[PDB]
């Protein structure tokens, strides 16, 4: 099926010339320009007030990254190293020992937060989701190394970005 | 009279970078290969990748597919045109409609969980589920879309200052067209009778009854009354596909290209050994060289990766409908005035992002 | 005395400097698109005393985002150096900040911080408008805590 | 006790320049469905005063190219003529009462055209040049029809004497007997102006900055005074000449309250102008003007020419 | 007949904003004066407010606190002051306030949420957190043989 | 809403107001009570010159009827 | 959407077309934030018997 977009042919009797002649000398088209522009000055503009509310989101966000923790208190990070295997950007770095008792926790995860693009595949990696991507969007810095994340700065974030976390993954994992 | 650019200005790794990642990994390079479109890129890896590994997506996730394929070529016609008005001069209609992209970017958030680089479309189906809803937000936006379409059809078609600077502006008769590479509605406005949706109907396309908007002697307002009529048609394939929603599944039973359900994940083995190898080297293409192109909203939009029958891929250049359709402006400007050379690049759609490969 | 009069004169000035910041986004890529979202009739760049300026020779803040090539790299210090006293450029997404995504890339300049002196680091891969917003409120606050007069006054 | 009028005449005019500014960035967002500034104070009201000292506050760069004296001039006589513009204004009693006020308007509105010309030429760029001789190629082609449009309306006035304006224009508008003339002379006033659809002059995605190009806090601003000081005015030239008010001498407010509310009206109208419409290209903007335009505006002077001795309605000079 | 009752909201917008000294507050601090119910409180002073009638967006909005966590806070409006427990409800990501349904309990979770701490001193600084490697020599400590 | 543009022209009127007020005013106050007679033509020139000589104090808004007259 | 009958006039003469009841932005009609579990289906191949990778 196809339909034509600009074929047309201009009626050509007297009333229908002077209607084009009237629409080139008395702008009709051109004042039809103007009326529906009044029409968006009375309307209710849709301009959210910043801080104070808020362009609305899903459960589903990635944001910040923040690792969690078991809720006995425990990392949940294993060390498995599937997220940079699927990291695109290689941001993530997961290196481990052996710890103290022997269950081993990366002595480095430094997502470098200027690399990464926010996939959901690290999320989507983790076999114990582990890391995972806080609805905070509002980290910005001053200074570059700031956003160079390491292994403290993401179990902080982890312990600070906890609670909506821990709600958006129990609302969304059953689509998961 | 002559009109050659110079690009480059972001000329990125893409198919260098490619090649060093695996083809999940390589799924982020579409959805940033051009900057304004980005489900549909997408829809043309993941069509490419699964039929190299002959799998074909279950019926629903096609619907999916092709339900946020054409809100994204909803996405595409929008700012072509208000950006046409931007460069004409129509500061007001931009700001109108562009609202309304916001609510299409809303979907997106509640979908993929990101904004704009959504990552949906995957091999062997879309990645995760629509949520409980995100339906219903779709036909209360496309309701009032029709009347949002016409604020902008009203002031910025007939504006008698518009209508000249569009006409007659620069045009491209039917061999020259076809013979400078030009495709997708750049040849439909130019009059030729062609559409990848059509003759060559890639996922659930031979479902849904749209019509193409060929027009007349194909100058800057002809593709533009084509591309305001592509998004009333894709208002259809949004309402056909939106009430055609069937029950079935997101991704394809193949665990071997398709990583397992997080809940049978934690609990069969099969599902952790396929995630561990899937998500450490992913699945492995059969060798081969593929060419699949669909209908990008700009033009034809096609990647011919050459599989190495490896995890990763050997060579991935892309059919860029920004490039091939750069490829014409000089002929396309043939006998036009300086202030005209943006219009020139308005009737067109040149994206920096998409033209570098 | 003398110290009250110039932190009252320090305020002032910089009560216009952090209200009239003329931007030169200079994006490039998808971080390019969002910001529009910014400059929105959902988010108004326009509601905080701001807007969009071309001809670099009034610009305050310049706004840098999207992928930079080495290409670009000599038009944009040039742009750069053209850009009046004050100037801050607003480093926007990943690809902007450190290079990103498009880190290894043969012709890609790994962050715009190599070629300006970035003040504001937006994460993002888009930074959501709101997220971009945040920093431009961020640096708002940064032309608060100045101490211009301050130093000229106890030089 | 004079020096008192002339700074209570132009210091609202630099006051009513500045909050024109506010007053289009607010109306254009509203026009797009937009907010504008309002986090400036109460409803942005601030906002012209935080950034017309912050426009004085930057450091002006000179170019290096640039020819210090012309570029020191052209803002200089730009932002000079569009305050002693004001002076001839009939509103109540004219500061001015220059008998030929009318021809002292468009005196020095052919003057601007050379803060034009300077400004695009000291600038000594090539960006600069080419906006500059085709921005002063435009004003000046709408000179003729600016002039013509006036001898026809004040043709039924009786002289170029401006306050004689509220004598003839009593009991109806002028534009009900001339509105062919009207749109026509109120189309000519924004490409004088350079406002949209007329905004070639700016072109700020095409021309980048027009023919401002090269200017920063101090000689720009007073461009941009001076483009908000001609946009505020034209409204009183054509709410003189056009549409009116009694001037009952006992109250002398009634005049101005009633002439106010039209050149803010018009205004506007003006603002509002530039939201919807598309931007011109050169060549019609040209094109209108010399062949749409120019044919339309001789018939018209002859209509008006022979009117009133067709009628014997002749208006007394006196 | 039209105009007075929207006049009446405008005035009762004083009545609801605890009269002019609170309205000039408003006004000024967060410049959006409107009257919306009290939906919770949370432990900084943070007070949030949903209004139905309003458009999707202006659903529900809040006027910080004046003080969180030492930094004197009137002109200091900012983003990153929402506690995580109310940056769900805020972002309209569930229907389903703190103050009705609390947050689980759980030990390691911060007792003060933080704002943005960049360009301060309390600011964050990037560092290895590996241990070592290559262990080097030790002798005695006598020189030269 | 589209009255908070009003503000914006609140003091864009009264300033726009208050030149076309003074003007009027001062005119009034610098001529006795009346407005600021004008002179388009000779006639009305030479006129005034004949009141200023004729008010004796050297200004023209300054009248002398039927109680001037012996 | 909130503004008064006679207002509603005027952008509805001024635009001839009726904004009201397709007025642009969202309002008390979208999905609530708050949704039930879902019960995501199965695959078509999840089946326990007969159902050999090799076919
Ligand atoms: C010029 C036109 C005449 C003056 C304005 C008339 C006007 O606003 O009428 C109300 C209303 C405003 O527009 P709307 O979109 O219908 O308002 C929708 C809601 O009622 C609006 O709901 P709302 O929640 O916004 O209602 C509260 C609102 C109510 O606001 C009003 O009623 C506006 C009047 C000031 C209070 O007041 C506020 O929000 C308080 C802040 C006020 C900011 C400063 C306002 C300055 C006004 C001008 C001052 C002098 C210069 O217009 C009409 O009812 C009809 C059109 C105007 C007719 C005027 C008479 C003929
Ligand atoms: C007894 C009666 C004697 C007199 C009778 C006179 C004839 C009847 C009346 C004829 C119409 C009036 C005179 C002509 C006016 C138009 C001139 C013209 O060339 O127009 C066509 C021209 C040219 O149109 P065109 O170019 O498409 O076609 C003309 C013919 N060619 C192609 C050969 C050139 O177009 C315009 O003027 C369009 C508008 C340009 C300006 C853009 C902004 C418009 C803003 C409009 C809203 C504001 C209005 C404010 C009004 C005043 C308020 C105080
Ligand atoms: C009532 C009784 C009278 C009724 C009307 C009678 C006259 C009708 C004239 C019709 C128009 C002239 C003929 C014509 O069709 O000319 C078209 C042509 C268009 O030129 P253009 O738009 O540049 O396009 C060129 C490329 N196609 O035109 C041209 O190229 C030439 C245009 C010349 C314009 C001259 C304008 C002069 C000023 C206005 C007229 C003043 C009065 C003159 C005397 C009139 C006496 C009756
Ligand atoms: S974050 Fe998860 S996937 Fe990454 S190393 Fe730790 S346990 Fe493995
Ligand atoms: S979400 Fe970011 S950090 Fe995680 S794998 Fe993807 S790019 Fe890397
Ligand atoms: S940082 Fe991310 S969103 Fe921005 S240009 Fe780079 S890839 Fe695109």
């Amino acid at each position: 099926t196809y339909k034509f977009v600009n074929m047309r042919e201009p009626s050509m009797d007297m009333k229908s010339v002077t209607d084009r002649a009237a629409q080139t000398l008395l702008w009709t088209e051109l004042v039809r320009g103007l009326g529906m522009t009044l029409s968006y000055l009375f309307r209710e503009p849709a301009t959210i007030n910043y801080p104070f509310e808020k362009g609305p989101l899903s459960p589903r966000f990635r944001g910040e990254h923040a690792l969690r923790r078991y809720p006995s208190g425990e990392e949940r990070c294993i060390a498995c190293k599937l997220c940079e295997a699927v990291c695109p950007a290689q941001a993530i770095t997961i290196e481990a020992e052996p710890r103290a008792d022997g269950s081993r926790r990366t002595t480095r995860y430094d997502i470098d937060m200027t690399k990464c693009i926010y996939c959901g595949f690290c999320q989507e990696a983790c076999p114990v989701d582990a890391i995972v991507e806080g609805p905070n969007f509002e980290f910005s810095t001053e200074t570059h190394e700031e956003l160079l994340y390491n292994k403290e700065k993401l179990l902080n974030n982890g312990d600070k970005w906890e609670a909506e976390i821990a709600a958006n993954i129990q609302a969304d994992y059953l689509y998961r | 009279r002559k009109c050659d650019p110079h690009i480059g200005l972001l000329h990125r790794g893409t198919e260098k970078l490619i090649e060093y990642k695996t083809y999940l990994q390589a799924l982020p390079y579409f959805d940033r290969l051009d900057y304004v479109s980005m489900m549909c890129n997408e829809q043309a890896y993941s069509l490419a990748v699964e039929k190299l590994l002959n799998i074909q997506p279950p019926p629903r996730a096609q619907w999916i597919r092709v339900l946020f394929g054409e809100i994204t070529r909803l996405l595409n016609h929008i700012m072509a045109v208000t950006t046409h008005a931007l460069d004409i001069g129509a500061m007001t209609p931009f700001f109108w409609m562009f609202e309304e992209r916001e609510k299409m970017f809303e979907f997106y958030e509640r979908v993929s969980g990101a904004r704009m680089h959504a990552a949906y479309i995957r091999p062997g189906g879309v990645h995760q589920d629509l949520p409980l809803g995100l339906l219903d937000d779709i036909y209360e936006f496309s309701k009032n879309f029709s009347f949002r379409i016409d604020e902008l059809e009203e002031m910025l078609t007939n504006n008698r200052i518009w209508r000249n600077r569009t006409v007659d502006i620069g045009v491209v008769t039917a061999e020259d067209a076809l013979n400078y590479g030009f495709s997708g509605v750049m040849l439909r406005g130019s009059g030729i009778q062609w559409d990848l949706r059509k003759t060559q109907p890639y996922d659930v396309y031979d479902q849904v009854e749209f019509d193409v908007p060929i027009g007349s002697r194909g100058d800057c307002y002809d593709r533009y009354l084509c591309r305001v009529e592509e998004m009333r048609q894709s208002l259809r394939i949004i309402s056909q596909c939106l009430n055609k929603m069937p029950p079935g599944e997101i991704k394809v039973d193949d665990a071997k290209v398709s990583p397992p359900k997080r809940a049978e994940m934690k609990t069969s083995m099969e599902s952790l050994i396929h995630h561990f190898k899937l998500y450490t080297e992913g699945y492995q293409v059969p060798p081969g060289a593929t060419y699949t192109a669909i209908e990008a909203p700009k033009g034809e939009f096609g990647v011919y990766l050459v599989s190495d029958g490896s995890s990763r891929p050997y060579r991935c250049k892309i059919k860029a409908p920004g490039f091939a359709h750069l490829a014409g402006l000089d002929k396309m400007s043939k006998g036009h005035m300086l202030a005209d050379v943006v219009a020139i690049i308005g009737t067109q759609d040149i994206v920096f992002g998409e033209v570098d490969r | 005395r003398g110290e009250y009069v110039v932190a009252k004169l320090d305020d002032l000035v910089n009560w216009a400097r952090r209200s009239s910041l003329w931007p030169m986004t200079f994006g490039l890529a998808c971080c390019a698109v969002e910001m529009m979202h910014m400059a929105a009739p959902r988010y108004d760049m326009d509601r905080f005393g701001v807007v969009f300026r071309a001809s670099p020779r009034q610009s305050d803040v310049m706004i840098v985002a999207g992928t930079l090539t080495n290409k670009m790299a000599p038009a944009l210090r040039k742009v750069y150096d053209q850009m009046p006293e004050p100037r801050y450029v607003v480093s926007m997404g990943s690809c902007a900040n450190g290079g990103g995504y498009y880190h290894y890339s043969y012709s890609v300049v790994r962050g715009c911080d190599r070629i300006v002196p970035v003040d504001i680091y937006v994460p993002g891969c888009p930074p959501t408008a709101e997220a971009l917003l945040y920093g431009i409120l961020q640096l708002q606050r940064k032309i608060k805590r100045e101490k211009r007069l301050r130093i000229w006054y106890r030089r | 006790m004079f020096m008192i009028n002339i700074l209570s005449l132009i210091i609202p005019i630099l006051l009513a320049v500045a909050f024109l500014t506010l007053v289009e960035r607010k109306v254009l967002g509203y026009m797009q469905l937009r907010k504008g500034p309002n986090v400036v104070g109460p409803y942005g009201l601030l906002q012209p005063i935080a950034d017309a000292l912050k426009l004085v506050t930057k450091e002006p760069l000179r170019p290096g190219t640039s020819s210090i004296s012309m570029f020191i001039i052209a803002p200089i006589l730009g932002l000079s003529l569009a305050l002693t513009m004001w002076v001839p204004l009939p509103m109540p009693y004219p500061l001015i009462n220059m008998n030929l006020g009318v021809l002292f308007m468009l005196a020095m509105s052919s003057l601007a055209v050379y803060s034009i010309l300077w400004s695009g030429w000291a600038s000594n760029s090539k960006y600069a040049l080419i906006g500059a001789l085709r921005a002063v190629a435009q004003t000046i082609s709408y000179e003729v029809t600016l002039a013509i449009i006036l001898l026809s309306v004040l043709l039924m006035n009786g002289s170029y004497t401006l306050s004689t304006l509220i004598t003839t224009q009593e009991h109806i508008w002028m534009i009900f007997t001339s509105w062919p003339l009207a749109m026509m002379w109120f189309i000519s006033t924004l490409a004088e102006t350079n406002r949209a659809p007329f905004d070639l002059t700016e072109g700020e995605s095409e021309l980048v900055s027009g023919f401002n190009v090269e200017y920063a806090a101090g000689p720009f601003a007073m461009f941009f005074m001076a483009e908000y000081a001609n946009i505020i005015m034209m409204n009183a030239f054509t709410a003189i000449l056009f549409l009116g008010a009694s001037h009952d001498p006992h109250t002398p407010e009634l005049y101005t309250i009633n002439f106010v509310l039209k050149t803010l009206a018009l205004t506007i109208t003006f603002l509002w102008i530039r939201a919807s419409y598309p931007r011109f290209r050169y060549d019609q903007l040209m094109h209108l003007l010399w062949k749409s335009f120019l044919p339309l505006t001789l018939a018209l002077c002859m209509w008006h020419i022979s009117l009133p001795i067709m009628t014997a309605s002749i208006p007394p000079q006196s | 007949m039209e105009l007075v009752q929207v006049l009446r909201r405008g005035l009762q917008q004083v009545s609801g904003h605890g009269g002019l000294r609170g309205y000039l507050r408003v006004l000024f601090r967060a410049n959006d004066v409107r009257v919306g119910t009290l939906v919770g409180e949370d432990k900084y002073g943070n007070k949030y407010y949903e209004d139905n009638k309003q458009f999707f967006g202006r659903h529900r909005w809040v006027i910080y606190t004046t003080e969180m966590n030492g930094r004197d806070t009137f002109w200091d409006v900012d983003g990153s002051m929402v506690p995580p427990e109310w940056h769900r409800w805020l972002h309209c990501m569930t229907d389903d306030p703190p103050t009705t349904k609390p947050p689980t309990a759980r030990k390691y979770i911060w007792t003060n949420h933080k704002f943005n701490v960049s360009g301060t001193p309390q600011q964050y600084v990037p560092y290895s957190t590996t241990r070592k490697k290559i262990q080097e020599w030790v002798p005695p400590s006598t020189p030269y043989k | 809403m589209w009255f908070e543009i009003l503000p914006g022209i609140a003091v864009m009127a009264a300033c726009l107001f208050i030149p076309g007020m003074a003007t009027a005013h001062i005119h009034k106050f610098t001529n006795g009570g009346k407005e600021k007679r004008v002179a388009h033509f000779s006639y009305q020139w030479n006129l005034m010159e004949r009141d200023r000589c004729i008010s004796g104090v050297n200004r023209y808004h300054v009248t002398k009827g039927l109680e001037n007259i012996d | 959407a909130s503004a008064t009958r006679v207002i509603q006039l005027l952008r509805n003469w001024a635009s001839g077309r009726d904004l009201q009841a397709k007025l642009q932005l969202r309002y008390q009609e979208i999905s609530k934030r708050t949704q039930p579990p879902p019960k995501l289906p199965v695959g078509p191949s999840h089946k326990l018997s007969n159902n050999y990778y090799c076919t």
